[PDB]
RNA sequence: UCAAAGUUUAGG
RNA sequence: AAUUCCGAUAACGAACGAGACUCUGGCAUGCUAACUAGUUACGCGACCCCCGAGCGGUCGGCGUCCCCCAACUUCUUAGAGGGACAAGUGGCGUUCAGCCACCCGAGAUUGAGCAAUAACAGGUCUGUGAUGCCCUUAGAUGUCCGGGGCUGCACGCGCGCUACACUGACUGGCUCAGCGUGUGCCUACCCUACGCCGGCAGGCGCGGGUAACCCGUUGAACCCCAUUCGUGAUGGGGAUCGGGGAUUGCAAUUAUUCCCCAUGAACGAGGAAUUCCCAGUAAGUGCGGGUCAUAAGCUUGCGUUGAUUAAGUCCCUGCCCUUUGUAC
C-alpha cells in the first residue's frame, strides 16, 4: 500500500506528528514572528505548522520530482487581496520554503538532484510510505 | 370548489405584453363542459389546470 | 495476446482518457482508486457506472485511467464518461456485441452524457463587453 | 348548451336581438366597422363576406 | 444501488403526490432520478426540457443566488443534503417527499397578469401553469431560506429545512406559502 | 429591534439546562442551542462537543460549515 | 470555566475580556492582530482563552511584553515607530501616547513649512491623491 | 368598447 | 432570418445586397504523421531502496535511467478527406414554397468575419514626408535644455473596483486550465529554472531559452477539506494617516510602484431613475496580450465554476413594408 492509495488531508496529519515525534528537524528562530507569506493577514493559527508545512512540501516530493524552493512557492500560492483594487495571485514565502527543505537535507528524507532541484530520498520514501501503511491499517472507515 | 381541468387546445398567446396564453380546457369530472380561459406560463395541449372558479370563461385581452 | 482498449472522455477541455485491460478490477485514476479524485460531494458521479452495472461487469477487467486539462468537475465527468466507454469498447470487442448492447442500453437510460459527450464548449467574448452577450453599460445621459 | 339544458321547455329555439345601428363616420371608423381605402378600392359598394 | 438508485440515503419510491397536476412536472420520479442533485444536464436548450430535470437538482440550482453564489453548485448540493438531514431528524418520513409536499402547498393556483386597462394599471386574474406553478413554487421557498438565514446565527441548511417543513405544513409562517397565499388574495381581488 | 447580546461561560443555570434538556431534541447545532438559550456560538460548538464526549448526544455529520447532532439514541 | 474579570483596564483602554485575548488587546490604540499575536506567543499563553480569564499576573506579563517588546526577542519590523527621528530609536507607540508622537510629526512638518505638511494642515489629501473627484466633506 | 402629453436659434 | 422562395402578373430579362463565401466550434479507435507529442500500452532491460503489501513469491505505486537495432497513434500536434441535406417517418400546408414533431445522430440555428444604394456639411488637419488656403517664421507658434503644469478642489455627472459578511472571514491542508508572451531588437535591453543571503519587497551566484526544446505535467483562482470566529460597524469593510524598508530610474517631493508595522472612515443591500443579457449564456473566478524603465481599478483574449427565466408580443422604445392623410 503507498501514499497515492491514502486521504491525503489525514496522511500530512500524521507526517507532521511523526516529524514532532522523532524531533530532529530544525524549526528556525522566527516560527512565532513569521508571516508565511504576503498574502496573509494573521500567522498561522496552529502555533507547530513547520512540522506540518514539511510534512506537505515532502509528501509533495515524493508525488512530483526535481522541485526547487521556486517551485514550492508556487505549490503554496494564493488570493492576495490588494483590499479594495482586484485580487492577484501571490507566491509562498521563500525563506521558509528555503528553510523547510534545508531541514529534510538534514533528516535526509531528499537529496539535491541532478539537473537541480531538490528530490526525495529512499530513507524519506521509507518514512513517507510507511505512514501511508499505518493509515491505511487505522480502520475500514 | 376547486375543479381541475385539463388542457384540449391551446389557441394563442394573447396579453398586452404577451404571456396570457388563450386555452380551451377539458372539465376533469364530465368532460362534457369545455370553458375557454387565460392562463400565466408555459402552456401545452396535455396538462392540467387548477380552476378555483368555474364560471368565469375569459375571452379577449 | 492481451486485450487491451484505451477509450478517451471529454467535458470542456477535459481529457480523461481511460485504458481497460483483462485483469480483476481495480480501477484507478491518474494513480489512486475512484474514493480520491477529491470533489468528493461529487463521488456518486465517478461510481455510477460502478453502481449501475455493478461489480460483475466490471469484475476481471482492471481500468487504469489518465486525465488532464478542464476543471475539477470537468476531469470528474470526463473519467466517468471514459471508464463507461471503455467498458463499452472492452464487451464490443472482446466479449460479444448482445452484452455490449444490454450495458450500452442499462447506462443512456440513466444519462445520455456517459457515452454521448457534450458539445458545450466555452464562448468567446467580443469586444464592448465582458464576456461573450453582456455588454458594457450604456450611459445615454 | 347550459341553457339548453337548463329550459323546461322541450327543445325550444330561443329567440334572436335584433338592432339597427347608426354609426356615425368618426366613430364607425374608430370601432373599425369601417376600415379605410386605397383610391382605387375606395369604389367598390359590394359589402365584404 | 443495481436494482434501484438511492439519492444517496433517502428512496425514490414511496413518494405519493397529491396534486395530480403538481405530478407530471414534479420529477421526484418518473423512474428517473439519480444519486445526485447535480448532472451536466443542458435542459435550457428547449422549451418544456425543463420538467424532465428532477426537482432536487431545480431546487439546488435555485439556491446558487445572489451573486456571490452564482456558479457556486457543489457549494448548495451541500446545502441541500444537510437541509435534507435536517428535516429527516426534525420531521421524519422522506425529506424528498417532504420538499414534494413542501413544493405542492407553495406555488399558486391563480396569479393576476398586468394587462394594460387604459393606461393607469389594473389587472386581470388569470390561472396559472403547472411548470410555471412548481417554478415559482421552488424559487419563493428557496428565497424565502436565503432571506432567513443572513443575519442570525442559523445555517442555510437549518432554515432551508425550517421553511421546507413549514411549506409542507400549510403553516401560513414559511415566506413561500405566505407570500403564495398573499398572491392568491390579489387576484381574488380581481377575479 | 434586533439587538443579540450573549454569554461565553460555564454559568451554573445554562450548564445544568445543557445537562437536562439538549439531549432530548432532535434538532442539535450549534445555532439552534444558541437561540434556544442566549449562548454565544463557539460557546455552544464546545458544549456540544463536550456532549459526545460525555455521550449525551448523537453524531450525524461533522461538515466544515454545519455540525449536525441528535437525541440520545433512545429506546 | 474562570469567574473572573471579564473587562478589563489596562494602559487607559477598556478591553472586553468578552472576547479572544489575541484580538482583545487590538482595542487599544497601537496593537494590532499582527502584534498583539506575537505579542502572547513571547508570553507563551495558551490563547484560545478568552481574555476575561487570565491571571492579573499574565496581564502584566502581557504588557510588559507589549511595552519593552525587543527585550523579548519581537524582532525590529514588528515595531511601528521605527528610526524615529527624535532620538534614533526603534520602539512599539501605543495607547494615548501613539497619539502624541503622530501629532508632533504632523506640528515638526508645520513647523518646518513643508508641503506634506500644509495639506494636514488645509484638511486635504496628502498622499498625491487626486480630489477633484473624491473626499466630498 | 377613447385618461394626461404644451414648446422648440437672432446666431446663416 | 431575409425583395427568401412559391405563385400571381405590362412586363421581359439583369445587376448589387441577403444567401452562398472565409475563419472558427464540435464528429471521426478512418488515412497521412512524428526524440521540439505522446511515448502508448508492452518489455519492465531496469535503477532503486524496504518503496510498500506480504514469511517469501507475485502484485500496487509512481520518480524516473533509458536509448534505439521496442510497438504504435487511443490521448497530441495539423494536413488532406469525409460529414447534415430539413434527407428520413408522421402530421399540417393550394398536398408548391414551406412549418411542426420524432428516428438516426451535431437537427435547417456554434460564434465571428466580410458587407449594398444613397446619405451625414458625424469625428479625424494632434497618424501621416495625404493636403488647399490662411497664419507664424530668428526677440520664431521652428527647435533643444531647466523647471512647473495636464494630478490643482465649494461642487455636478459618466464608465469602473471593493464591499456591506457566517451560502461568510481568517489559518492550515488538498487539488484541476486555456489563449498567450519571451533576449541577443529601428537603438538597449527580454522570459526566466536551480542554489545560497534576507521576515518581506528583494539581493547575489551560476544555468536553459529566437522556443511543441527552456520558463512549464504553465502545479491559477474560485472550488473542495479540516480552522476558528459568532451577528457585535464584529476577525465584516479596508478608506484615510504616522514610521520604517525594497526595487525602476538622470530624477519619484505633489506620497512611481512593491514590502512591513501601526491607524481602522462611510458602508448593515441603496430614493426617483436606468443598463446588460436566453446555453457553456449571465454571474462568480482567476490567468495571458496591449501600453510597459518602472506598470492596471482600463482594455482585449483565454479558459474554470456554472444558474434562474423565456421560447413570446407589439403595451413601452424603435425599426421594415402596404394603404391612408398631411398647410411639413
Amino acid at each position: 500500500v503507498t501514499v497515492k492509495d491514502v486521504n491525503q488531508q489525514e496522511f500530512v496529519r500524521a507526517l507532521a506528528a511523526f516529524l514532532k515525534k522523532s524531533g530532529k528537524l530544525k524549526v528556525p528562530e522566527w516560527v512565532d514572528t513569521v508571516k508565511l507569506a504576503k498574502h496573509k493577514e494573521l500567522a498561522p493559527y496552529d502555533e507547530n505548522w513547520f512540522y506540518t508545512r514539511a510534512a506537505s512540501t515532502a509528501r509533495h516530493l515524493y508525488l512530483r520530482g526535481g522541485a526547487g524552493v521556486g517551485s514550492m512557492t508556487k505549490i503554496y500560492g494564493g488570493r492576495q487581496r490588494n483590499g479594495v483594487m482586484p485580487s492577484h495571485f501571490s507566491r509562498g514565502s521563500k525563506s521558509v520554503a528555503r528553510r523547510v527543505l534545508q531541514a529534510l537535507e538534514g533528516l535526509k528524507m531528499v537529496e539535491k538532484d541532478q539537473d537541480g532541484g531538490r528530490k526525495l530520498t529512499p530513507q524519506g520514501q521509507r518514512d513517507l510510505d510507511r505512514i501511508a501503511g499505518q493509515v491505511a491499517a487505522a480502520k475500514k472507515k | 370548489p376547486i375543479k381541475l381541468a385539463r388542457v384540449t387546445k391551446v389557441i394563442g398567446k394573447t396579453g398586452s405584453q404577451g404571456q396570457c396564453t388563450q386555452v380551451r380546457v377539458e372539465f376533469m369530472d364530465d368532460t362534457s363542459h369545455s370553458t375557454i380561459r387565460n392562463v400565466k406560463g408555459p402552456v401545452r395541449e396535455g396538462d392540467v389546470l387548477t380552476l378555483l372558479e368555474s364560471e368565469r370563461e375569459a375571452r379577449r385581452l | 495476446p492481451l486485450q487491451s482498449v484505451q477509450v478517451f472522455g471529454r467535458k470542456k477541455t477535459a481529457t480523461a482518457v481511460a485504458h481497460c485491460k483483462r485483469g480483476n478490477g481495480l480501477i484507478k485514476v491518474n494513480g489512486r482508486p475512484l474514493e480520491m479524485i477529491e470533489p468528493r460531494t461529487l463521488q456518486y458521479k465517478l461510481l455510477e457506472p460502478v453502481l449501475l452495472l455493478g461489480k460483475e461487469r466490471f469484475a476481471g477487467v482492471d481500468i487504469r485511467v489518465r486525465v488532464k486539462g478542464g476543471g475539477h468537475v470537468a476531469q470528474i465527468y470526463a473519467i466517468r464518461q471514459s471508464i463507461s466507454k471503455a467498458l463499452v469498447a472492452y464487451y464490443q470487442k472482446y466479449v460479444d456485441e448482445a452484452s455490449k448492447k444490454e450495458i450500452k442500453d442499462i447506462l443512456i437510460q440513466y444519462d445520455r452524457t456517459l457515452l454521448v459527450a457534450d458539445p458545450r464548449r466555452c464562448e468567446s467574448k467580443k469586444f464592448g463587453g465582458p464576456g461573450a452577450r453582456a455588454r458594457y453599460q450604456k450611459s445615454y445621459r | 348548451r347550459d341553457i339548453s339544458e337548463a329550459s323546461v321547455f322541450d327543445a325550444y329555439v330561443l329567440p334572436k336581438l335584433y338592432v339597427k345601428l347608426h354609426y356615425c363616420v368618426s366613430c364607425a371608423i374608430h370601432s373599425k366597422v369601417v376600415r379605410n381605402r386605397s383610391r382605387e378600392a375606395r369604389k367598390d359598394r359590394t359589402p365584404p363576406p | 444501488t443495481p436494482d434501484i438508485k438511492l439519492f444517496g440515503k433517502w428512496s425514490t419510491d414511496d413518494v405519493q403526490i397529491n396534486d395530480i397536476s403538481l405530478q407530471d412536472y414534479i420529477a421526484v420520479k418518473e423512474k428517473y432520478a439519480k444519486y445526485l442533485p447535480h448532472s451536466a444536464g443542458r435542459y435550457a436548450a428547449k422549451r418544456f426540457r425543463k420538467a424532465q430535470c428532477p426537482i432536487v437538482e431545480r431546487l439546488t440550482n435555485s439556491m446558487m443566488m445572489h451573486g456571490r453564489n452564482n456558479g457556486k453548485k457543489l457549494m448548495t448540493v451541500r446545502i441541500v443534503k444537510h437541509a435534507f438531514e435536517i428535516i429527516h431528524l426534525l420531521t421524519g418520513e422522506n425529506p424528498l417527499q417532504v420538499l414534494v409536499n413542501a413544493i405542492i402547498n407553495s406555488g399558486p393556483r391563480e396569479d393576476s397578469t398586468r394587462i394594460g386597462r387604459a393606461g393607469t394599471v389594473r389587472r386581470q386574474a388569470v390561472d396559472v401553469s403547472p411548470l410555471r406553478r412548481v417554478n415559482q413554487a421552488i424559487w419563493l421557498l428557496c428565497t424565502g431560506a436565503r432571506e432567513a438565514a443572513f443575519r442570525n446565527i442559523k445555517t442555510i441548511a437549518e432554515c432551508l429545512a425550517d421553511e421546507l417543513i413549514n411549506a409542507a405544513k400549510g403553516s401560513s409562517n414559511s415566506y413561500a406559502i405566505k407570500k403564495k397565499d398573499e398572491l392568491e388574495r390579489v387576484a381574488k381581488s380581481n377575479r | 429591534r434586533d439587538k443579540l447580546n450573549n454569554l461565553v461561560l460555564f454559568d451554573k443555570a445554562t450548564y445544568d439546562k445543557l445537562c437536562k434538556e439538549v439531549p432530548n431534541y432532535k434538532l442539535i447545532t450549534p445555532a439552534v442551542v444558541s437561540e434556544r438559550l442566549k449562548i454565544r456560538g463557539s460557546l455552544a460548538r464546545a458544549a456540544l462537543q463536550e456532549l459526545l464526549s460525555k455521550g449525551l448526544i448523537k453524531l450525524v455529520s461533522k461538515h466544515r460549515a454545519q455540525v449536525i447532532y441528535t437525541r440520545n439514541t433512545k429506546g | 470555566p474562570e469567574k473572573f474579570q471579564h473587562i478589563l483596564r489596562v494602559l487607559n483602554t477598556n478591553i472586553d475580556g468578552r472576547r479572544k485575548i489575541a484580538f482583545a488587546i487590538t482595542a487599544i490604540k497601537g496593537v494590532g492582530r499582527r502584534y498583539a499575536h506575537v505579542v502572547l506567543r513571547k508570553a507563551d499563553i495558551d490563547l484560545t482563552k478568552r481574555a476575561g480569564e487570565l491571571t492579573e499576573d499574565e496581564v502584566e506579563r502581557v504588557i510588559t511584553i507589549m511595552q519593552n517588546p525587543r527585550q523579548y526577542k519581537i524582532p525590529d519590523w514588528f515595531l511601528n515607530r521605527q528610526k524615529d527621528v527624535k532620538d534614533g530609536k526603534y520602539s512599539q507607540v501605543l495607547a494615548n501616547g501613539l497619539d502624541n508622537k503622530l501629532r508632533e510629526d504632523l506640528e515638526r512638518l508645520k513647523k518646518i513649512r513643508a508641503h506634506r505638511g500644509l495639506r494636514h494642515f488645509w484638511g486635504l489629501r496628502v498622499r498625491g491623491q487626486h480630489t477633484k473627484t473624491t473626499g466630498r466633506r
